DNA sequence: GAGAATCCCGGTGCCGAGGCCGCTCAATTGGTCGTAGACAGCTCTAGCACCGCTTAAACGCACGTACGCGCTGTCCCCCGCGTTTTAACCGCCAAGGGGATTACTCCCTAGTCTCCAGGCACGTGTCAGATATATACATCCTGT
DNA sequence: ACAGGATGTATATATCTGACACGTGCCTGGAGACTAGGGAGTAATCCCCTTGGCGGTTAAAACGCGGGGGACAGCGCGTACGTGCGTTTAAGCGGTGCTAGAGCTGTCTACGACCAATTGAGCGGCCTCGGCACCGGGATTCTC
C-alpha cells in the first residue's frame, strides 16, 4: 500500500480545468512539493512548540509557522482560508 | 439586527470575503480593509464579539 | 533625520572594515536601503516570535533564534 | 605635504587589529525603535537584543563589503560603485 | 459515519495528515485544529499551483501538464519563485532571458 | 557652445512670445501640461494594472513569454522590450514629473478632501 | 586551538578575538562553522596586493 | 580518458543554454574540475548513505537526500 | 549567408527553447563509477540515480553560467575568462 | 632628514575569574516485560556484460574578425585636514510594567476496541498519430 | 530559355499501432464511542529590569576646500576564439542471459522504556585577588 496524494490533486485540478491531464513526472512534482511543504511547516511548528515549554501542538503554532514560512500575500490568504476551514469544522452543530 | 461598518460606524453595505469586515464604500475598503496588518481585524471584530 | 541616525563616519568605518580604500561619494542611499531591509526582515521575525510568546518586549533570545532561522546564527547571546 | 592613500592603509591597519564596536548605541537604537513601530505599537526592548542587532548588522556589512571590494578589483578598479553593489547582491543571491 | 474532510469542507484528507503528524515525533501532544489547518493550507497551495500550471499548459496550446509548464508557472510568478528559490526542478528547462547589450 | 547658443536663442524667442502673446502661450503651456498629466495618469494606470496577477495584462505578458518559450530583428526587439522595468518605470515617472513641473513653470511664466 | 591562539598573543586569558583567529586560521573549523558569526572578535587581517602600493 | 570523457561541445551546449555568447579555450578543464568536485561532494554523502543502508546498490533515495542536505533539493525523483 | 553573431543568437535561442539533456550518458556513467570506486569498490548504481546526477549537474552548470556571464558583463566584456569563474565561485561562497 | 605615529615598558587602579559552600533535584541503581531488532530464509526485480551497427557528434583544422588587453589623456571626485556643531556617553535615581513563579480546576487529548470504505494494484478501451492509395493539377529543377 | 519528367499538394478515403485514458477487487487505516490522567488555562503575586530624564562632558560628526591619484572614454596591436568544413569514434540501441541483492516474512530474543528508591553532582550565591584595562614617558619606525 504505497501511499501518495494522486487522487486529491486530481480532483482539485478537475474542478477548474476539466479537459486537462497530468504527466507522471509532473505527478511526482506535485507529490514531492506537498511533502516538502508538510515537512517544513511541521518542523517549524514543532520548533515553535519547543520554544515555549509547551508539549502540545495546536492551531495557533501552525498559524504562526504559516506566517513565518510563506511570503506575505500567500500568508494572508492561507491564514484566511485556514481560519474559514477551522470555523467550519468547529461549528459542527 | 442592524449591520454597521466596522471602521467608520456608518451603515455597512458590503462585507469583505477575506477577513469578514463590513465596510461602507470603496475608499474605506481600498485604504483600510485591503492593506491592513494581519492581526488587526480580530479586535475590529472583538467590539461586536465576532472573533 | 529619521534614517540619518547612521552617518558618514559610521559607514566609512564599516567600508574600511571591509578593507576597501576608495569609496564613492554617493554610495550612501543603497547602503541605507539594504540596512533598512535587513533590519525590517530581522525584527519582523523577532516580532512574530515574541507575539506568539505573549511577550510584548523584544528579547535577545528571539532575535538570535530569528537569525538562526535566517541562517546567520550568532554565538554568545544565548542559544 | 602629504600623499593620499598611505594614511588610508595606515588606519586600515589601525582599525584592523582592534575589534571594537563601530556605530554608536543611541542613533541605531532609535532607528531600531522606529523600524519596529509599524508592526506593533508600544513595544519595549532590552539592551542585549540591541547589541545582537548591532553585531548582526556589522557582520552583514563587512561580509558584503570585502566581497564588493573583490568585485571592484576584478573589473580592474579601486573605487566602488552602484553596479558593484548590485553585482555582489546578485552573486550572493538575495534576488 | 462521514469523514472530517467533508465536515470542514475540504478534499484533502484530515485523518491521514493527523496520522502523519502523530508518529512523525514532532511533539507528544497534538490538538484537533492542527490537521484541519494544515489541510486547508495544503489545499490553497496545491490549488494555486494547479491554476498557474493549467494556465501555462493552455498557453502552450497543448492538452496535458508537462513539467515545462510547471517551470513556467513557478518562475513567472513572483512569490512562488520566492518560496521555491531553492528547489531544482526535474525536466523543466530555463526561462528565456537575454541581456540587453548582446542584442546588437 | 552651439547647443548652448541654440538654447539661449530658444529662451529669447520664448520670452519674446510670452511678452508678445501671454494668453496664447499660457493656453499652449496649459494644454501641454494637461497632455503631460494625461500621459502620467496613463502610465500610472499601466503600472497599477501590471501589478495585478489576475489582470488581463499579466495574462497577455504570460502569453508573450510562453510565445517566446513554446514555438529576426523585430522579434529580437520584442524580446528586448518584454523585460522587467521596475526601476526604469520609476525613472521615467520622475522624468515625466520633471516635464510636468517644467510645463507648470511655463504656464506660470506666460484629490479634494471634501469628497 | 584557543590555548595556542592565546600563547602567541602574550595573554594568559582567552579572549573571543583569539579564538576568532583560531577558527579563522584552521580550515576544518573554518568551513565547519562558516555560516556562524561570533562576538566582538572582528575579522582576521589580510591585505590584497594591488591595494598595497609601490 | 574518463575525466574529459564528457566533451567540449557538450560544455558549449550547456553554456549556450546558460546564455553566454563567447567562451574561452581555457575554461573547459576548470569546468571539468568544478564538475568533478561537485560529484565528489555528492557521492561521498550518497556512499555513506548506502553504506549505512546495508546495501551495495545506490538507489535514488540516497542521492536525493545527498542533494537535499546541501541546499539543492530536487523534485520528481523522490517518489 | 549570415553575419557572425546572428546564427549564434539563433542557436542560443534554440538551446534555451528546448528541454533535452546535453550530456552524453555513457561517459557520465563511466565517470560516476570511476569516481565512486575509490570511496567504495564493486558498487551498484540505479539508472534514475544517474538521471538525478545528470539533472543536478545540468542545473548547477547552467546557474554557474548565469553568474559567470554576469561577471563577464560586469568587467565590460563578452567572453568569459577563468577569473570570472573564480570570482563567481568566491562570491557564491564556496572555495 | 623632519614628523608623526605606532610599539614598548613601567606603574596603577579595578572588577570579573576562580575558588568555596548550602542543598536540591536529578543521576544511578534495580527489577519487569512488551516488543523492536537481529537474523535466517526466500521470491524475483532489476542491474551488470556485451555483440554489433548507424551515425550524430566529437575531433581536427583553416580563416579571420570581434574582441581582450595595453596605452593614454582628461575631467573630476573623493582624500586629508582644520574648524565648528552637535549629540553620544555617562552617572544615576526612580516608577512600575510585566515576566517568573505559584496555586489549582478542568477541558483536552492519548489509549483501546470495533470496523468499513476509501484508496491502491492491476485489469480493460480510446482517439492521436503514422502510414498508405489514387487522380489529377501544380510546380520545380535540370538539360537540351 | 523552355519542356519534360521528377516530386508536391490536395482532399478525400483506407488500415493499423501508440500512448494515454477508465474500471474493478480488496485490505488496512480512518471513524466512532469511551475513559481518565494531566498538560494547559488562569488568577495572584514577587520583584528584575526597563524606561525617562535631569545635565555635563568632549570626542565624534559636518562643512568646507585644495588637489592629485584614479575612473573612464578613446585608441590600436594582435591573438585568441568564432565559423565553417572534412575526418573520425565511440555515443546510442536493443537484444538478452546471469544473477546480485533488494525486498519481504516468520521466529527468536535481547535491548530499552518504566517505576521506585535515593544521594551527591552541580547550580545559586558569596568573597579574595590578580590580569588585563588604563595611563603616561619615550623608543622607534614608516613616510614624503
Amino acid at each position: 500500500r504505497k501511499e501518495t496524494y494522486s487522487s486529491y490533486i486530481y480532483k482539485v485540478l478537475k474542478q477548474t480545468h476539466p479537459d486537462t491531464g497530468i504527466s507522471q513526472k509532473s505527478m511526482s512534482i506535485l507529490n514531492s512539493f506537498v511533502n516538502d511543504i508538510f515537512e517544513r511547516i511541521a518542523t517549524e511548528a514543532s520548533k515553535l512548540a519547543a520554544y515555549n515549554k509547551k508539549s502540545t501542538i495546536s492551531a495557533r503554532e501552525i498559524q504562526t509557522a504559516v506566517r513565518l514560512i510563506l511570503p506575505g500575500e500567500l500568508a494572508k490568504h492561507a491564514v484566511s482560508e485556514g481560519t474559514r476551514a477551522v470555523t467550519k469544522y468547529s461549528s459542527s452543530t | 439586527a442592524k449591520k454597521y461598518c466596522d471602521v467608520t460606524g456608518l451603515k455597512g453595505f458590503y462585507k469583505s470575503p477575506t477577513n469578514n469586515i463590513r465596510y461602507h464604500n470603496a475608499e474605506i475598503y481600498q485604504l483600510i480593509v485591503k492593506p491592513m496588518a494581519p492581526g488587526v481585524d480580530q479586535e475590529y471584530l472583538k467590539l461586536r464579539g465576532a472573533n | 533625520d529619521n534614517i540619518q541616525g547612521i552617518t558618514k563616519p559610521a559607514i566609512r568605518r564599516l567600508a574600511r572594515r571591509g578593507g576597501v580604500k576608495r569609496i564613492s561619494g554617493l554610495i550612501y542611499e543603497e547602503t541605507r536601503g539594504v540596512l533598512k531591509v535587513f533590519l525590517e526582515n530581522v525584527i519582523r521575525d523577532a516580532v512574530t516570535y515574541t507575539e506568539h510568546a505573549k511577550r510584548k518586549t523584544v528579547t535577545a533570545m528571539d532575535v538570535v533564534y530569528a537569525l538562526k532561522r535566517q541562517g546567520r546564527t550568532l554565538y554568545g547571546f544565548g542559544g | 605635504r602629504y600623499k593620499p592613500g598611505t594614511v588610508a592603509l595606515r588606519e586600515i591597519r589601525r582599525f584592523q587589529k582592534s575589534t571594537e564596536l563601530l556605530i554608536r548605541k543611541l542613533p541605531f537604537q532609535r532607528l531600531v525603535r522606529e523600524i519596529a513601530q509599524d508592526f506593533k505599537t508600544d513595544l519595549r526592548f532590552q539592551s542585549s537584543a540591541i547589541g545582537a542587532l548591532q553585531e548582526s548588522v556589522e557582520a552583514y556589512l563587512v561580509s558584503l563589503f570585502e566581497d564588493t571590494n573583490l568585485a571592484a578589483i576584478h573589473a580592474k578598479r579601486v573605487t566602488i560603485q552602484k553596479k558593484d553593489i548590485k553585482l555582489a547582491r546578485r552573486l550572493r543571491g538575495e534576488r | 459515519s462521514q469523514s472530517r474532510s467533508a465536515k470542514a469542507g475540504l478534499t484533502f484528507p484530515v485523518g491521514r495528515v493527523h496520522r502523519l503528524l502523530r508518529r512523525g515525533n514532532y511533539a507528544q501532544r497534538i490538538g484537533s485544529g492542527a490537521p484541519v489547518y494544515l489541510t486547508a493550507v495544503l489545499e490553497y497551495l496545491a490549488a494555486e499551483i494547479l491554476e498557474l500550471a493549467g494556465n501555462a499548459a493552455r498557453d502552450n496550446k497543448k492538452t496535458r501538464i508537462i513539467p515545462r509548464h510547471l517551470q513556467l508557472a513557478i518562475r513567472n510568478d513572483d512569490e512562488l519563485n520566492k518560496l521555491l528559490g531553492n528547489v531544482t526542478i526535474a525536466q523543466g528547462g530555463v526561462l528565456p532571458n537575454i541581456h540587453q547589450n548582446l542584442l546588437p | 557652445e552651439r547647443v548652448a547658443k541654440e538654447e539661449e536663442e530658444k529662451k529669447l524667442k520664448e520670452q519674446q512670445w510670452r511678452e508678445t502673446d501671454l494668453n496664447g502661450w499660457i493656453k499652449d503651456k496649459r494644454l501641454k501640461l494637461n497632455k503631460l498629466i494625461k500621459r502620467r495618469k496613463e502610465k500610472l494606470k499601466l503600472r497599477d494594472e501590471m501589478k495585478d496577477r489576475k489582470s488581463q495584462v499579466s495574462q497577455n505578458r504570460m502569453k508573450n513569454l510562453a510565445s517566446l518559450a513554446e514555438d529576426n530583428d523585430e522579434d529580437w526587439l520584442i524580446y528586448t522590450d518584454i523585460t522587467q522595468n521596475p526601476e526604469a518605470f520609476e525613472e521615467a515617472l520622475e522624468y515625466e514629473y520633471k516635464d510636468i513641473v517644467e510645463l507648470e513653470r511655463l504656464l506660470l511664466e506666460h484629490y479634494d478632501w471634501r469628497n | 586551538l584557543a590555548g595556542n591562539a592565546a600563547r602567541d598573543n602574550k595573554k594568559t586569558r582567552i579572549i573571543p578575538r583569539h579564538l576568532q583567529l583560531a577558527i579563522r586560521n584552521d580550515d576544518e573549523l573554518n568551513k565547519l562553522l562558516g555560516n556562524v558569526t561570533i562576538a566582538q572578535g572582528g575579522v582576521l587581517p589580510n591585505i590584497h596586493q594591488n591595494l598595497l602600493p609601490k
